[PDB]
């Protein structure tokens, strides 16, 4: 369309702009923007300023340049120019800058400075293909929208639910009373949620210290306003720190079932994020469903073919057979290094000079490899060097042929890198690894866009949070954007989803606490990882494609007895009986009574089962049984149960549950997913080996770089972990009038890198994405041997954690993809009347003009629920009563209206109506309960009043249907869930005594006690969530004294009552991991294996609309031609749609 | 309907009447608690509960006479409403139970068997009614 327009000089200047150079200029000056701003962030702290103070003009420089390009834009296409997206955003940013400094000139506030950070996107704006990338990412968001709302729906539904019971608890959380030693009773009148702390007391005063707040000291999380509940629901959805919400609420009445709420919430948020993964993978299958070098190799190899005293060495270029045998010998040489990489490393703090003469052996292996590279040099001279790998290995062996020089011990540490040469083996696996690395070339651009998002978000963050940064009292503050790298590590922090929470509660707390403008700051985090993790989720699809591209590439009488069906029936009654008995034994106290009859029962079942093994054994088993899983399972059932209680621990009663487990084999549905799993582990075992080898690599890295470190003192004020001795002040809060002595120092830092085994230890913890930044930070306090400190010493070390984490972002992410592909092939394997006045009222109601009306009524009820502020004092409460009365009357009235219809079918027919009837019932009942108020359960009834919202979902057509897909999906996978229970149900009991009697205290073991079985179910449930388990693990290595009221032991105490048992948690995380993997594949096969196809159909065909066409078919009969004529109108209408 | 709708409900109804009698005894018992306003209110809740229960029973026998002499969705409608009213009455009994428990806390004295019997009654009514309600869809 353009505007105004003019010839003359304008066309010439535009022709100049049609050239080339200007592009590079604008781009590079944008780069100048990026750099200058990245510096500009350093620092801030309100006023002061330093070097940036001159840059302050320079942004005006960029301004005027860009503005000159705007003068060029005048020559562009005006209104026609607006149509371009990149040009649109560019013009936008231009307006932000013009308005920016244009406001600034009058100033001769900080929001303008925030608007400064908009610039970097222009870097994308100048770059081709990134537009293709982002145009791709936008497409991804659509086939997800429903579920997002569903999340929001839960986020609302739970909120309103939280806006009841938890709002009823909002009456609790907002207040407290207490005194004396922090021993006030929990959850029994006059009780309250406590601040975390290593002690907790909260001076207020309120007698001797108060005792309960969490709306601000814990930060916002309080359920009072609907908004804050929406917040706490976000973080609880994040599967991060939420359990603290639980122990808080539970601290104050009570252990009823808050857990039902948090468990349903966790499990569902889980369910549907898994569904998100399903949507993404569905996009993968969508693109791939239609989507589904030898020449040069022949060239190089045949040139090598024609290519074919020193001449004896030329004979040695091919000779001889020994060169094969020598490879076996070579396996020894690297093996000597395989220990040496540890042996030169082991131990730590100068302990054990294991490399007493190992250096000579290193010189010897260096001599052998040098002899090999030398003979290879004799083999073909320069042609041997033509291959880069040969000269590389030769340069490595020569590097080992060097010397102790020099001062950079990391060069000595490169010997660990020399160990990589041992990875040369493993035939064909390297090719698969090449297939893996090949994907990186594809995903790298998107990774760069991720780097960009990281960049903009980081800078803006720096100019926001760190743009104030300051927070008087009282450490550790951790990362808080005080400097650009700091913001890097912290953005990357919350990006992991690790403990972002505390960051955020430094965030809102930074702006003077919650109010009205400051709380808005929260939005950033909500903008952030919710999109940021989303960006990560987006990354999956890339791999999802690339990886699939690779995929695209008179004994007879007893025989009558055991085989008898009646014997199996007595075995069935025995099954129900033994199950009832073991379930009776599920409580810890059951053994205290007469459990012996149950032992006789389990003995009978073990007898019949071992007899079944005896029956199968006589019929061509043995070696077949050695091959077959089942008969081997029964024979192993025979031998393992026979293991003595003496010598190596065992407990036969725990095996009593196992005897009926064989019946699970009779189910076939589990066998498909299971066969899929056994097919899966074989499919990607090499990757697992690669990961473990990475564990070795980073192990060797950390050990010969950190071993002297971490032997921390208290605090930094001691440095030398030997200079440490005696007491040490601790000032509570900040005031230098509240001293408390402590026999402090030293500290083992929980996870030494003194040992490569310990390296496997801690490195696994960071592998969990759980608790690492603490380890990171203290790693940054490192220096020399026995010393910590300080602040931000040795920042370069921080680079390392990230690097490894980045690799975790690869293969782990690959792992989950792998399963899916087999399943995708597995799915392919799976593919292999009315009358009188009633006639009048029915006509009026059936018209469903009321539908929009009733809908509006419901939404207004929603807003009435939004009214729920529990500040002070009354007035509005009575109004709320009146409102609830209003809606309940309107609704019950409406149900009466519907009652005035089919009646015999209106009371049922279509099921939701019945549900509505339920609603009316609970509504009226609760109302009467309100009348009787002139009682605690009435809250649980008001829940029913909240349940009305679901009716909105009833109106949510082409959305609830997806939930119906979830419903049809729901059944088949449930069989696995029993094992999902059983995996706990075993280990819990298996732990229930072992880790039992660990004493309640205040460690990681208080309201989170291991005591009764159900609580054990919880403490093993946290581990499922990746919720700070390692601390709990740390508690269990030696623990405390008994339950400090139990049988204890004797005079013995001294926390001696617990001992090493890392294996339990460690193994359990993995078992839980694999079991959950099974949960993935189960959900997938039972749903998206159909449901993704359902997305493909609903997005294109009309299989779903056809049901609506049948609904049109309802308004008819059953023939004949007259029915065809009456339906001809609706038919002629339908086909157009 | 279906024959299983008779045979399965044939099982649940026994627990239903059982918990019904258990409830009748639960109210009737003078051994509500050993004795070494909110109580009255909870008693009223028990009244509405039992009333809802008897109404549900009328709905049930009505459902039987209906299914005997009508299609099904009518009789099934009578049943579902019965499971419903019995359910809400059951939950109401749970409410009166918890309320009486808390009132007991307000109060020597000791717990009596009639109370827990009422609790198991309400439980049986809860699962049972949940089943009969579940039976309606299928
Ligand atoms: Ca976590």
């Amino acid at each position: 369309f353009c505007l105004t327009l003019q010839n003359p000089l304008r066309k010439a200047c535009i022709s100049i702009v049609e050239w080339k150079p200007f592009e590079t200029i604008i781009l590079l000056t944008i780069f100048a923007n990026c750099v200058a701003l990245a510096v500009y962030l350093p620092m801030p702290e309100d006023d002061n300023n330093s070097l940036n103070l001159g840059l302050e003009k320079l942004e005006y420089f960029f301004l005027t340049v860009f503005s000159i390009e705007a003068a060029m834009k005048i020559i562009a296409y005006g209104f026609l120019f607006h149509q371009d997206a990149y040009l649109r955003s560019g013009w936008n940013v231009l307006d932000f800058i013009i308005v920016f400094l244009g406001v600034f000139t009058a100033i001769l506030v900080k929001a303008l400075r925030a608007f400064r950070v908009l610039r970097p996107l222009r870097l994308v704006s100048g770059v081709p293909s990134l537009q293709v990338v982002l145009n791709s990412i936008f497409k991804a968001m659509l086939p997800l929208f429903h579920i997002a709302l569903l999340v929001l729906f839960m986020v609302i539904i739970y909120a309103i639910i939280g806006l009841e019971l938890f709002k009823g608890k909002m009456h609790k959380t907002c207040y407290y009373i207490g005194t004396d030693i922090v021993a006030t009773v929990e959850n029994e009148k006059p009780s309250p949620c406590a601040r975390t702390g290593s002690g907790r007391p909260c001076t207020i005063n309120g007698s001797e210290c108060r005792g309960g707040w969490p709306g601000p000291n814990h930060g916002i999380t309080h359920f009072d306003n609907f908004g804050f509940s929406m917040l706490t629901v976000y973080q609880c959805i994040t599967m991060e720190g939420w359990t603290d919400v639980l122990y808080w609420v539970n601290d104050a009445i009570g252990n009823e079932w808050p857990w039902i709420y948090f468990v349903t919430l966790i499990l569902l948020g889980s369910f549907f994020i898994l569904n998100l993964v399903l949507g993404v993978l569905s996009g993968e299958f969508t693109k791939e469903r239609e989507k589904a070098q030898q020449l040069e190799e022949d060239l190089r190899g045949y040139m090598s073919w024609i290519t074919q005293c020193h001449d004896l060495v030329k004979s040695r270029v091919f000779y001889w057979l020994v060169i094969l045998i020598v490879a076996l010998n070579t396996l020894s040489i690297a093996s000597e290094h395989h220990n040496q990489p540890l042996w030169l490393t082991h131990l730590q703090d100068i302990a054990n000079r294991v490399l007493l003469s190992l250096f000579t052996i290193e010189m010897l292996l260096k001599m052998y490899g040098l002899g090999l590279r030398q003979y290879f040099m004799s083999i073909f001279n320069r042609f041997d060097c033509f291959v880069v790998c040969s000269g590389i290995l030769e340069l490595l062996l020569v590097e080992s042929g060097a010397m102790t020089p020099l001062g950079i011990s990391v060069l000595r540490c490169i010997r660990l890198l020399r160990l990589f040469k041992i990875t040369k083996y493993w035939t064909s696996l390297s090719n698969l690894v090449a297939s893996l690395l090949n994907s990186i070339r594809s995903i790298a651009s998107l990774l760069l866009l991720l780097f960009l998002f990281i960049i903009i978000f980081a800078l803006l963050g720096m100019q926001l949070f760190g743009g104030r940064y300051d927070f008087e009292d009282t450490e550790v503050r951790r990362s808080n954007f005080d400097n650009f790298p700091q913001a890097l590590i912290s953005v990357f922090q919350v990006l992991t989803g690790e403990d972002w929470n505390s960051v955020m509660y430094n965030g809102i707390m930074a702006y003077g606490g919650p109010s009205y403008p400051g709380v808005l700051v929260c939005i950033y985090f909500i903008i952030l990882f919710v999109c940021g993790n989303y960006i990560l989720l987006n990354v999956f699809l890339a791999i999802a494609v690339d990886n699939l591209a690779e995929a695209e590439s008179a004994t007879w009488f007893t025989n009558f007895i055991l085989l008898f069906i009646l014997l199996s029936s007595a075995a069935l009654a025995a099954e129900d009986p033994i199950r009832a008995e073991s379930v009776r034994n599920q409580i810890l106290g059951y053994f205290d009574i007469a459990f012996t009859s149950v032992f006789t029962v389990e003995i009978v079942l073990k007898m019949t089962t071992y007899g079944a093994f005896l029956h199968k054994g006589s019929f061509c088993r043995n070696y077949f049984n050695i091959l077959d899983l089942l008969v081997v399972a029964v024979s192993l059932i025979s031998m393992g149960l026979e293991s003595s209680t003496i010598s190596v621990v065992k407990i036969l009663r725990v095996l009593r549950v196992l005897r009926p487990l064989r019946a699970i084999n009779r189910a076939k549905g589990l066998k498909h997913v299971v066969q899929c799993v056994f097919v899966a582990i074989r499919t990607i075992g090499n990757i697992v080996l690669v990961t473990t080898l990475l564990q070795f690599m980073f192990a060797c890295i950390g050990v010969q770089l950190f071993k002297g470190k971490f032997f921390s003192c208290n605090d930094l004020s001691k440095m030398t972990e030997e200079e440490c001795r005696g007491y040490y002040y601790v000032y509570k809060d900040g005031d230098p009038t509240q001293m408390e002595l402590r026999p402090r120092q030293w500290i083992h830092n929980d996870f030494h890198f003194d040992n490569v085994l310990s390296a496997m230890m801690s490195l696994f913890t960071v592998s969990t994405f759980e608790g690492w930044p603490q380890l990171l930070y203290r790693a940054i306090d490192s220096n020399e041997e026995d010393m910590g400190p300080v602040y931000n010493n040795r920042v370069e070390m921080a680079i390392f954690f990230i690097i490894y984490i980045i690799l975790i972002a690869f293969f782990m992410m690959n792992i989950f993809v792998g399963f899916v592909i087999v399943t995708f092939q597995e799915q392919g394997e799976t593919e292999y009347p009315k009358n009188p006045y009633q006639y009048q009222v029915w006509y009026v109601v059936t018209s469903s003009y009321f539908e929009y009306l009733m809908f509006a009524l419901i939404m207004l009820n929603t807003i009435c629920l939004g009214m729920q502020h529990y500040h002070q004092s009354e007035e509005m409460n009575h109004i709320s009563d009146i409102l609830n009365v209003a809606f309940t009357i309107i609704f019950t009235l409406e149900m009466i209206l519907k009652l005035l219809a089919f009646k015999a079918r209106g009371y049922f027919g279509d099921p939701w109506n019945v549900f509505d009837f339920l609603i009316v019932i609970g509504s009226i009942i609760d109302v009467i309960l309100s009348e009787i108020d002139t009682r605690i359960s009435s809250a649980f009834f008001r829940l029913f009043r909240v349940m009305r919202l679901i009716k909105l979902l009833s109106r949510a057509e082409g959305v609830r249907t997806l939930l119906w897909t979830f419903i049809k999906s729901f059944q088949a996978l449930p069989y696995v869930a029993l094992l999902i229970v059983m995996l706990f149900f075993i280990y819990a009991v298996i732990g229930m005594q072992m880790f039992g009697k660990i004493a309640l205290v205040d460690g990681t073991n208080r309201n989170n006690n291991f005591q009764t079985f159900p609580q054990a179910v919880l403490l093993l449930f946290r581990c499922a969530t990746g919720e700070a388990w390692q601390e709990i693990l740390l508690a269990c290595s030696y623990g405390k004294l008994c339950d400090p009221e139990s049988d204890y032991a004797p005079g013995e105490e001294y926390t001696c009552g617990t001992n090493f048992a890392y294996y339990y948690f460690i193994s359990f995380y993995m078992l839980c991991a694999f079991l959950i993997i099974n949960l993935f594949v189960a959900v997938i096969m039972d749903n998206f294996d159909y449901l993704t196809r359902d997305w493909s159909i609903l997005g294109x065909x009309x299989x779903x609309x056809x049901x609506x066409x049948x609904x049109x078919x309802x308004x008819x009969x059953x023939x004949x031609x007259x029915x065809x004529x009456x339906x001809x109108x609706x038919x002629x209408x339908x086909x157009x749609x | 309907m279906s024959p299983t709708e008779a045979p399965k409900v044939r099982v649940t109804l026994f627990c239903i009447l059982v918990g019904i009698v258990l409830a009748m005894t639960a109210v009737v018992s003078d051994h509500w608690a050993v004795l070494s306003e909110f109580t009255t209110q909870k008693e009223y809740s028990i009244s509405a509960a039992a009333i809802s229960v008897f109404s549900l029973g009328f709905l049930i026998m009505g459902t039987i006479c209906a299914l005997m002499a009508f299609r099904k969705k009518r009789d099934y409608l009578l049943r579902p409403a019965s499971m419903f009213y019995v359910f809400a009455g059951l939950c109401l009994f749970v409410s009166l139970e918890v309320m009486r428990q808390s009132v007991k806390r307000m109060i020597y004295y000791y717990s009596w068997s009639f109370a827990c019997a009422c609790a198991a009654f309400v439980l049986l009514f809860l699962g049972g009614i949940s089943l009969l309600l579940f039976s309606l869809p299928r």
